[PDB]
């Protein structure tokens, strides 16, 4: 369980969590190829980009923690 | 080139393009395209300024097919506007400037 | 206690049934607690439904 | 098929039934209207000369006189509050465009409607919900607006009636018994047709996230 | 809630015209205060702050020019609320000098609104006249008079005058 | 009648019919009955007897497989941050079981949580609107 990132506990922060189901996402974006060019179509960039910015995001998302 | 989501080369002077999106194009190489005026670049030319160049139609390419792309389709209506009873498919589809509003009929050309 | 409640004007439900203080579960109650009719001169689309019945008075 | 070319991307498009004519609407993010690559065109024209140097050479004339076609070259666009909204009146049997309407700079429409509302007459309406200045993402606006058209020419012609402002955007407009619904963000609003502008013959502030699209028997 | 009186005799001592000042405007309603100086400044003046406002009102309106010691006194609402109103108590045009309402009929008419108006200097714009003769559209030169006479009327047994808020 | 309790052994043995069953009806289009069977079967959560508490594990898997991750989550979200220790150590065992199989589909499911002063909790992409 440790081990599978992503695992919880009875400790877990809010900060921890969502940015856990952030990363989760970003990762399904990246996975779908679909949902990713809707992002492409909607704000207007290549899918490279797209997925570029996304990499970025990553580690940041919501920012420094608390 | 329209931006391609993938490039397969071939050999005996041939470029595939399929885009990320719109049409999608098969293009051949009657030149490799060298020893002309076109500026070719070092990576070790002096600057600190960045080397620019002027775009142009392809004097590098012949185009030699563009293959139906629907994707993306952003919009769709089933509707017969026509003289006949099968009804024809109007569809907004495209992305950025290449978008374009196509119909679908039942028919090979 | 809903006779306090109801009484003092701050009135009884489930939502208020938590703080004993008096004063907070005011300020809670009073958190508990506009048409448009188009006059003829294309700029009664800011006037109120009464407001133009008004005018149907005066007209 | 038979492909038809466009400028921006259309986010949508509505039949008009007794003119059997197409109106598109026309989006694109990062993107500069003909009048902004106009003004930018002209910047950078001014900007050339200003190197002061032998002034002589001009390359301005000709690279203003040079127009790429725009799907070879693609998009001339970037910038992040920029937008390009544009609205199109097209044949369906052929591909020839009988009218195209354009529009401000950072004004994108999400939203046409097409209907007659009961008090007036067989008057055809284009009704054009638009946003004001999407801050993509983080989530805001400057606000948002309605635009109205007559339709006219039988539906071969469009003409600007008024321009109507609203706190927010616009996702969907939907007609419903002779009068139009619109939701706009997430408060729920039954409009009806004013000679200057909408009034709100209803609202609902429940609904708590937003509002997306609505479809009315 | 508080009037401004002016013209007044200030041979009076001090005392003396508080007290008639108090006395006087009994008629009308509790007087919770009288704020009355001798100073170059004040001299000839009074302030008089009534509990209720209708009060005020009818204190205006009944007493505009009575000769008092001698001298015909002039009224006015005051500029500003009396430290005693605030402190017995506890919008940016507000108070405003357009008051537009109905509620006001009953063979009503536009010369008498005209010189119920007209009462007041600021008489400036006066509406009511239609088969209605009960829609009322006052434009008062200023609040002090637009409040004056909205005091004077303020309970037209009820009218309905709303300031251009 | 059963998994409502006489005793610990009737909800343990019936909840282990509900496992079996929720797998094997798999994708068929029961899953109503099994939302409602769902609803007994929730108190039981709480116990510290091995047997039954690994029983109910087993149950509320299967469930999660036939129902959907979907109604799960919206059975597990409030004990997550309960106060007491209790609750969150358990919805958090469920929440992880939901977690790892399946950890692809319930991105939909997350609710929207609004942003505090360091953090943006909002995930603006799902709101991008042609």
């Amino acid at each position: 369980q440790s081990k599978y990132i992503g695992t919880g506990h009875a400790d877990t922060t809010k900060w921890e969590w969502l940015v856990n189901q952030h990363r989760d996402s970003y990762c399904s974006y990246m996975g779908h190829f679909d949902l990713l060019n809707y992002f492409a179509i909607a704000e207007n960039e290549s899918k490279a980009r797209v997925r570029f910015n996304l990499m970025e995001k990553m580690l940041q998302p919501c920012g420094p923690p608390a | 080139v329209p931006v391609a989501a993938a490039m397969c080369v071939l050999k005996t002077g041939f470029l595939f393009v399929a885009s990320e999106f719109g049409n999608h194009y098969l293009y051949q190489i009657a030149h490799l395209g060298d020893d002309d005026e076109e500026p070719e670049f070092s990576s070790a030319m002096p600057l600190e300024d960045t080397f620019f160049f002027q775009p142009r139609p392809l004097k590098n390419l012949v185009l030699v097919d563009e293959l139906d792309s629907l994707s993306p389709i952003l919009f769709c209506q089933i509707a017969d506007l026509a003289n006949e009873d099968t009804p024809q498919l109007y569809v907004a589809c495209g992305r950025g400037p290449r978008s374009s509003l196509r119909v679908l009929r039942h028919g090979l050309e | 206690h809903a006779h306090g409640m109801r009484c003092l004007g701050i009135p009884n439900t489930a939502h208020f049934a938590n703080v004993t203080q008096i004063e907070d579960a005011v300020s809670l109650w009073a958190k508990l607690k506009d048409t448009e009719e188009e006059y003829e001169d294309s700029s009664g689309n800011v006037v109120n439904k009464k407001t133009y019945e008004d005018l149907k008075r005066q007209g | 098929q038979v492909a038809f070319p466009l400028q921006y991307t259309p986010r949508k498009f509505v039949i008009h039934p007794e003119s059997n004519n197409l109106i598109i609407i026309e989006t694109d993010h990062n993107a500069y209207t003909e009048a902004t690559k106009a003004q930018r065109k002209q910047q950078m024209a001014e900007e050339m000369v200003e190197a002061a140097g032998e002034l002589a050479a001009e390359m301005a004339a000709a690279f203003l006189n040079e127009n790429l076609p725009e799907s070879i070259f693609g998009a001339p666009k970037a910038g992040n509050g920029q937008w390009a909204s544009v609205i199109r009146v097209m044949n369906p049997i052929q591909g020839n465009t009988l009218d195209l309407v354009q529009l401000e700079q950072n004004e994108a429409a999400f939203s046409v409607a097409v209907c007659r509302f009961s008090n007036t007459g067989e008057d055809w309406y284009v009704l054009v919900g638009v946003a004001k200045d999407l801050i993509l993402n983080p989530r805001s606006v400057a606000g948002g607006f309605v635009y109205t058209y007559k339709l006219v020419n039988n539906g071969e012609k469009l003409e600007f009636l008024h321009k109507t402002p609203v706190e927010e955007v616009p996702a969907a407009i939907a007609p419903f018994q002779g009068r139009v619904l619109i939701g706009v963000g997430k408060l729920l609003r039954v409009y009806d047709l004013g000679k200057k502008k909408l009034l709100r013959k209803c609202e609902n502030k429940h609904i708590a996230n937003y509002i997306s699209g609505i479809q009315t028997i | 809630h508080t009037i401004y009186i002016n013209n007044m005799n200030d041979k009076i001592k001090k005392e003396e015209l508080k007290r008639s000042l108090y006395a006087l405007f009994s008629q009308f309603g509790h007087v919770v205060d009288i704020v009355a100086l001798k100073t170059m400044k004040m001299r000839g003046q009074a302030f008089v702050i009534f509990k209720e406002l209708g009060s005020s009102t009818n204190a205006l309106r009944q007493l505009q020019g009575f000769p008092f010691y001698g001298k015909p006194m002039r009224i006015q609402y005051a500029k500003t609320d009396s430290d005693i109103i605030s402190k017995m108590r506890g919008p940016d045009y507000p108070p405003n000098y357009i008051l537009f309402l109905n509620n006001l009929p009953e063979e009503t008419n536009e010369m008498m609104l005209s010189m119920l108006f007209n009462q007041f200097p600021g008489f400036k714009e006066v509406r009511l006249v239609p088969g209605r003769h009960d829609i009322a559209f006052v434009e008062f030169e200023n609040d002090g008079q637009a409040g004056a006479a909205r005091d004077a009327l303020q309970g037209f047994k009820a009218m309905k005058i709303t300031y251009a808020k | 009648d059963a998994l409502m309790d006489r005793d610990l052994v009737h909800r343990q043995t019936a909840s282990a019919v509900v496992q079996h069953m929720s797998l094997g009806v798999y994708g068929f289009g029961c899953e109503d009955s099994l939302n409602h069977l769902l609803n007994y079967v929730w108190p039981n959560v709480f116990e510290t007897s091995p047997h039954v508490i690994q029983a109910v594990m087993g149950a509320l898997e299967g469930l999660r497989v036939a129902i959907g991750p979907c109604r799960m989550l919206q059975y597990c979200l409030q004990g997550l941050f309960h106060p007491a220790r209790k609750v969150r150590d358990v919805y958090w065992k469920i929440y992880n079981s939901i977690y790892i199989g399946s950890q692809d589909a319930l991105i939909a499911h997350y609710p929207r949580i609004y942003n505090d002063d360091k953090n943006t909790y909002i995930r603006y992409e799902l709101d991008y609107i042609l």
